[PDB]
């Protein structure tokens, strides 16, 4: 069991929104944070064993060195991986305005062919729901509840687990749009 | 390491585990819990000074008797009064020929109160599910695992890591409200109680989304009626299904008429209308209420 077994990743295909590459999701590299301790420089080495090039990372400072992985984005930097750091408040859904650069950003990458993973803390919550999103976002015809069952069927069906994510998801279509404030 | 005797794991729930033992001198039962820090760790355990204190302060019959502690550096325990089983067990040993209608009512009642006592004492308990609900040989049940228990007023907060069950939590709480309040533990037995009778826990719950749903299929997708304020609720959307109230008719046949108005105002939508603690060790359904005891 636990923290030696190699770091995983979850693989989601994201052709049903119809792109041919594929978006990885793994949970917190390094944690050491109830039954959960690991090694970063050895996560973070398995991921460049793994060919990791763009990492999205939605915790804070504050989370990095409350799971004992400050440096976490530095060893990302000094490893060869491009990082994005987007923090979203924990137990929290990120502002139209910041979702959008993910959005952004993410589907460059995959334009792009960049081999990229995202996480949060759990991978269960903050990460479901920004990889839900992208469904919404590369897809005007796929629906909330299906993007919902994606992630379910990568993660487990506690996927999208609260509800302020579900309202987020079948909002954020609008929202996005809303940001129609070209300016 | 202390004059006792580790024999048997009665339990093992989040990040620790509770064996059973004897007085390493003339025994006299035992049912030593167990909490782990190591120094070095995070803020160190919360998980219990609070939940020694409201243990202390709370002193009454239906309540878990927190027999003492060891505070040894290495891991911290914490001696408890021995006490056979959870109503999760024996719910589940017994959910094929169910259980006696009275030994129901003797176990509700006993708790309705013990509760009610908490709730006096300016405390919510917030934990209440059946794994936390202790049973003796007799008919006696006590209340347990205080480690979630907080005084009145305490704000809901959510964590990406703090993951838990969910199948008792009320619906006031799940469409978004800061802090929380008693009618919360008055919903939890409400279900607990609609469980020993139907076997069945009630409302099964996976995603906070389906937890809800469920309660609106069985419950009625509430509207501004039955409960005022709650299209106005943080996460409520007019969205939502709108599934009509499914009668008491399904949901607890094996009952009667005391039991079905009791139950029906124990899961009220209102928190503010949902009925209270002591409000309820009144009700016609707890006129004859005597202890069965159980058999194991
Ligand atoms: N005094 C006791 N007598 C009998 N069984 C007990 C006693 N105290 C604890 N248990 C058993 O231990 C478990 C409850 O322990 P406890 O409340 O410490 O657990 P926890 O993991 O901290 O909380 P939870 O069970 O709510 O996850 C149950 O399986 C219960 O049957
Ligand atoms: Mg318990």
């Amino acid at each position: 069991e636990d923290e030696q077994t190699p770091i995983h990743i979850s693989w989601l295909s994201l052709s049903r929104v119809n792109c041919s590459q594929f978006l990885g999701l793994c949970a917190l590299p390094g944690c050491k944070f109830k039954d959960v301790r690991r090694n970063v420089q050895k996560d973070t080495e398995e991921l460049k064993s793994c060919g990791i090039q763009d990492i999205f990372v939605f915790c804070t400072r504050g989370e990095l060195s409350k799971y004992r992985v400050p440096n976490l984005l530095d060893l990302y930097q000094q490893c060869g991986i491009i990082t994005h750091h987007h923090p979203i408040a924990d137990g929290g859904t990120p502002d139209i305005a910041s979702c959008c650069e993910i959005m952004e950003e993410l589907t460059t990458c995959l334009k792009n062919y960049r081999k990229t993973l995202i996480h949060s803390y759990g991978g269960l919550g903050r990460s479901c729901l920004v990889a839900a999103c992208l469904l919404l976002y590369l897809s005007d015809t796929i629906s909330p509840e299906q993007a919902i069952d994606s992630l379910r069927d990568l993660r487990g069906s506690g996927a999208i687990q609260t509800i302020k994510q579900y309202n987020y998801l079948h909002e954020f279509r609008d929202k996005l749009a809303a940001h129609l404030s070209s300016r | 390491m202390e004059n006792f005797q580790k024999v048997e794991k009665i339990g093992e729930g989040t990040y620790g585990v509770v064996y059973k033992a004897r007085n390493k001198l003339t025994g006299e039962v035992v049912a030593l819990k167990k909490i782990r820090l190591d120094t070095e760790t995070e803020g160190v355990p919360s998980t219990a000074i609070r939940e020694i204190s409201l243990l202390k302060e709370l002193n009454h019959p239906n309540i878990v008797k927190l027999l003492d502690v060891i505070h040894t550096e290495n891991k911290l325990y914490l001696v408890f009064e021995f006490l056979h089983q959870d109503l999760k067990k024996f719910m589940d040993a017994s959910a094929l020929t169910g259980i006696p209608l009275p030994l129901i009512k003797s176990y509700l009642f006993q708790l309705l109160q013990g509760l009610a006592f908490c709730h006096s004492h300016r405390v919510l308990h917030r934990d209440l599910k059946p794994q936390n609900l202790l049973i003796n040989t007799e008919g006696a049940i006590k209340l347990a695992d205080f480690g979630l228990a907080r005084a009145f007023g305490v704000p809901v907060r959510t964590y990406t890591h703090e993951v838990v069950t969910l199948w008792y939590r009320a619906p006031e709480i799940l469409l978004g409200c800061k802090y929380y309040s008693t009618a919360v533990d008055i919903w939890s037995l409400g279900c607990i109680f609609a469980e020993m009778v139907t076997r069945r826990a009630l409302f099964p719950g996976d995603s906070e989304i389906d937890q809800l749903f469920r309660i609106f299929r069985t419950l009625g997708t509430p509207d501004e009626v039955v409960w005022p304020g709650v299209t106005s609720m943080p996460d409520y959307k007019p969205s939502f299904p709108k599934w009509a109230r499914q009668d008491f008719s399904k949901v607890v046949p094996p009952l009667d008429e005391d039991g079905r108005s009791l139950l029906s105002q124990m899961l009220h939508y209102d928190p503010n209308k949902r009925i209270s603690a002591k409000a309820a060790l009144a009700h016609p359904f707890f006129q004859d209420v005597t202890k069965p005891v159980p058999h194991l």
